[PDB]
DNA sequence: TGCGAAATTCCATGACA
DNA sequence: ATTGTCATGGAATTTCGCA
DNA sequence: TGCGAAATTCCATGACA
DNA sequence: ATTGTCATGGAATTTCGCA
């Protein structure tokens, strides 16, 4: 079997609704299998619409050859079966109530939320302009597994922005108590 | 008077030959030469007719002394001529130059992608969907592009742009031109704030950001092709163009932007296999290796008649937008420092340092 | 189909090198070479394959290629992406040319004065005395320039300037560009009445009025130096900047305009004096002589990679004002005469004969 | 002595007032001394100031050693004086009553105020466009004693408008006629 | 060990306002 | 304180298929 | 019959929208 | 049915002044 390269399958989710930040309310999540590389797209509703819009943006820098994601409705409609069948891109989805990814995916994907969690708190309408932070911080976080950063894996150098300080990652007491009363 | 007294009487000076009659007519020194006879007129008298001679239509060195002979000789006129020549500030300040430039530097391919951003503006092009500008960035060291559409080209549109970007990677330097949208000190501060150096070109010198301008033509011009028998609705071909040539060859390279970058190709039509049966690690390790071993030019030869700056020499900084019936070039300034055999420091002709290509400067004339 | 069947139990055929092994796997037909395996597709699918590699980017011969080597391999492959090359409309029509014009010819000088006029306009200049314009008028044999400011480039104000003008003498020939003034019916009708010959520049090609074309560039050089520290009130130049420019030594031929129209300097400074024991009838013989034998410059080396037209050869027309992102060259046509090795006649692209330069044309690529 | 050259002397002298041609009604005639060669500026009035307005004009093209002519008050005035020092050119004038010039001189302005007079009849006022035929004629005409025209003595050519075809430059009986009655 | 032809490499030309 | 670049297609050169 | 220097010739460079 | 041109100043070459 073909060892396990990037751009061989694409994981997506969406994560909301979240406070209205300039507009948008929800984030498009894709994490490459093999390098968790991580790209977030700000969209205003979980359509097939705001999907194949943010999708043709990173599509326009590299085009997997599988997407997977959940039964949710933005992905299982005919129009975006359309969209992938177009782009040569297979479409694979995961059991209804059994969402099923990988270790490092379902880790990454762990990470995302905790990290948006933990900058929602205190400004919670102003995640649109973290996004790109958020993404360096993601795609330069030190993988214990492979023991290379998603950046690493993806362009084959080291990074501008190496992110040695990790934030705790846990609400400290003080964020726990402005986020019970939000 | 006292030098042609005692040439009359027979005694000989220095620079007027002996083997000639010098004789008085008409209250003038003259002398039979092989041309016919001229009028010797005295010392004090010589710089007066250089000037008027040049002046009547500030002509160079031969054009000046063909006015001169058809009168006067003496001794090392064109010596005259050259002196006055340099001192015209008109003719210095008006006349084109007739040295080329030093050959071009083939500066090296940036090491590492994201070690080096070469950005501009295109446009502006016919409207599209409310846009009429594009945003180009180029990685140096892969070629590989990135395309936003804008409706000015603004520090505002860029930092928008750049901050999208940047979500993937965070450039060492980003090089641009001194158009108004890269000098702002909003742009500066931008850029301060996410440890990215600033790298300008000189001025009026479009051949130092010619890594990008060299994109701009293969942008263009493939949405000429695209848009050929349609009207110009250039704002969704963007997408299709930014991915159609970060996927194509360089012939001398073997390469395209989008291989240079991952070392392996997306499911693009038409994608190289080569490495399918090798392992990530294995793959990076041989994109490193093509990294390091591709093609790179070197400088051209130096054109028969060049000049190259030195250290206190004059040279004159070609006027920017000259208006009509104005001169093309600025004073004589000084070359205070050579950074490389192609960019100097002048001391400007409004006194602060300038920094400039040589392709905008000439050498004073006549010294 | 029926081809590819029988080089898969072993039989030869051409084209198809036999040291090779050709085996069928995932229902194609596919073989091991050095770079890999490749896919054989059957000959009714090469066309489209070729077509679908090149629309990608557009690309050529070797960018080409290098996609469809990805994945397939047939024989003498690029003699299929060159036979789509030169098929390809928009790729004709957008790209650049790659081999340069043919020397330029130098063009005999006039035997005589007033031959043949070279005329011109130069502006808009700025507002001098409610005038914009100046009409130039350059005899070819002599260089003599005549100077006429005008309101507009018009037919009537050339006609006013020529008329004149030709109180002095009337030329055999004009030569002028094809703009608006010189190509009217009524410029026309003006010069039949007087037997003047209109002859007319190439579209879109100043080289051909060369002769003006230069003196264009000493008129405003001059005015540009007298002009300095001045407002630009160059309405009362023009007398002086014409009896400056008409008294100004070539140094190649080492002769004024002046001299070579009159053969004798007239009351002007720095006045040549060798003639002045000659009669007239011997000046003028004198004359005849320096006419004559005045330097003529021949035909520079052709450059490494120029082309020269052929009778019926497939060239393409510059277009003239191209707009954004639009082609810059019209569909192929033909050439039907070749009047010297820089002029032809080609049937338009709209149907018409049309005498254009050869830097106005490239020669369409892959034949 | 020196030959005489073209440029040695021109002779100067006002013809007019004729009928109005477009808003002139004088004529300043210009020969060249050793040519014959002749200009003809029309002007408004026989004032320095019309004067210096055209010879401007033909001193762009070529300068005069010597400028003769009558002591017509535009000729003598200071301001003209000045003119010709600028230009270094030298006036010269002739004893009052008493006309001088050359033979040659002479004789062509007698050339132009007849063919002037001879197409002055039936169009008088449309003098002004025929002046440049005027001058080509009378430039392009042989001179018997010289045997040349003034055109081959100043350009040392033969001319593209050789006039063969000489006007009678005598009033045909009914060119009289209609002249007495103008 | 050499041939004819295909394949690859070379590189002048021109355009990025 | 900064610096030209590279797709293009005929031509020149090298390699390939075969003996 | 030759030397050093002045004078002449050569010619690449660039601009005429 | 038409076509580049030539001022410019360092450099290369020739000529000059003298012996
Ligand atoms: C010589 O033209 C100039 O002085 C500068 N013009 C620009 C040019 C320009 O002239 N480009 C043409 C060009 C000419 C020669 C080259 F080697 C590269 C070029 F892109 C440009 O491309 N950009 O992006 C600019 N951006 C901001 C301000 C000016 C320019
Ligand atoms: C290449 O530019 C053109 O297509 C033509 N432009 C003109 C030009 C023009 O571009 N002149 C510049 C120029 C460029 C190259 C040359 F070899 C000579 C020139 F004068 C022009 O001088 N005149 O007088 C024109 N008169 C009427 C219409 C156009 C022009
Ligand atoms: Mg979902
Ligand atoms: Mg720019
Ligand atoms: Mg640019
Ligand atoms: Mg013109
Ligand atoms: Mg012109
Ligand atoms: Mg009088
Ligand atoms: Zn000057
Ligand atoms: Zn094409």
């Amino acid at each position: 079997d073909r060892p396990q390269k990037p751009f061989d399958k694409f994981f997506i989710d969406y994560i909301g609704p979240l406070p209205p930040s300039q507009g948008y309310l929800y984030v498009l999540v894709v994490v490459d299998g093999m390098t968790g590389f991580t790209w977030l797209y700000p969209t205003k509703a979980p359509s097939t619409s705001a999907t194949v819009k943010s999708l043709n943006v990173l599509t326009s820098i590299a085009i997997p050859k599988v997407i997977h994601s959940d039964q949710g409705a933005a992905f299982t409609s005919s129009t975006f079966a359309e969209w992938a069948k177009e782009r040569g891109i297979h479409l694979e989805f995961s059991t209804p109530y059994h969402p099923q990814s990988s270790g490092k995916v379902e880790r990454k994907n762990s990470d995302i939320k905790r990290l948006l969690t933990k900058l929602l708190v205190g400004r919670p309408t102003k995640w649109y302009d973290l996004l790109p932070v958020v993404q360096l911080a993601l795609n330069n976080t030190y993988s214990p597994v492979l023991k290379y950063t998603p950046h690493q894996l993806l362009f084959g150098i080291d990074s501008n922005t190496p992110f040695a300080n990790q934030d705790t990652l846990d609400l400290t007491r003080e964020e726990e108590l402005s986020l019970l009363q939000e | 008077d006292a030098e042609l007294d005692q040439l009359l009487q027979g005694h000989y000076i220095k620079g007027y030959p002996k083997q000639y009659t010098y004789f008085l007519e008409d209250g003038k020194v003259k002398v039979s030469r092989p041309e016919g006879v001229k009028i010797i007129p005295p010392q004090s008298d010589r710089q007066k007719i250089v000037l008027q001679a040049h002046n009547l239509a500030h002509t160079g060195r031969e054009a000046t002394l063909l006015k001169i002979a058809n009168l006067y000789w003496w001794p090392n006129m064109r010596k005259d001529v050259v002196k006055q020549l340099g001192r015209c500030q008109q003719c210095l300040i008006t006349n084109a130059s007739n040295k080329a430039s030093g050959p071009i530097l083939r500066p090296d391919r940036p090491q590492k992608p994201f070690d080096k951003f070469f950005i501009d503006y295109i446009g502006p092009l016919p409207p599209s969907q409310g846009y009429l500008y594009v945003l180009v960035v180029v990685d140096g060291m892969t070629g590989f592009t990135w395309l936003y559409p804008t409706k000015a080209p603004s520090t505002s549109a860029t930092v928008k742009s750049l901050n999208v970007l940047t979500s993937i990677a965070i450039p060492k330097v980003i090089h641009s031109d001194q158009g108004a949208a890269f000098t702002s000190s909003t742009f500066a501060e931008w850029a301060k704030e996410r440890g990215i150096h600033l790298e300008f070109s000189t001025p009026y010198h479009p051949q130092s950001s010619g890594k990008v301008e060299r994109k701009n033509s293969d942008i263009k011009r493939l949405l000429t092709k695209l848009l050929v028998g349609r009207p110009t609705k250039w704002y969704d071909l963007l997408p299709v163009v930014q991915l159609a040539l970060n996927n194509t060859y360089s012939p001398v390279l073997k390469y395209t932007p989008h291989q240079l970058l991952f070392g392996i190709d997306s499911n693009t039509p038409f994608a190289n296999q080569d490495t399918l049966d090798l392992t990530r690690e294995e793959e990076l390790s041989l994109l490193q290796e093509i990294r390091t071993s591709l093609y790179h030019p070197s400088t051209p030869p130096a054109s028969s008649r060049s000049w190259s700056p030195v250290v206190g020499q004059l040279v004159q900084e070609r006027v920017a937008r000259p208006a009509s019936l104005r001169p093309r070039w600025h004073k004589p300034s000084t070359v205070l420092k050579v950074l490389n055999p192609r960019t100097v420091v002048i001391l400007d002709h409004l006194g602060n340092n300038r920094t400039v290509s040589i392709d905008n400067l000439k050498p004073t004339s006549h010294q």
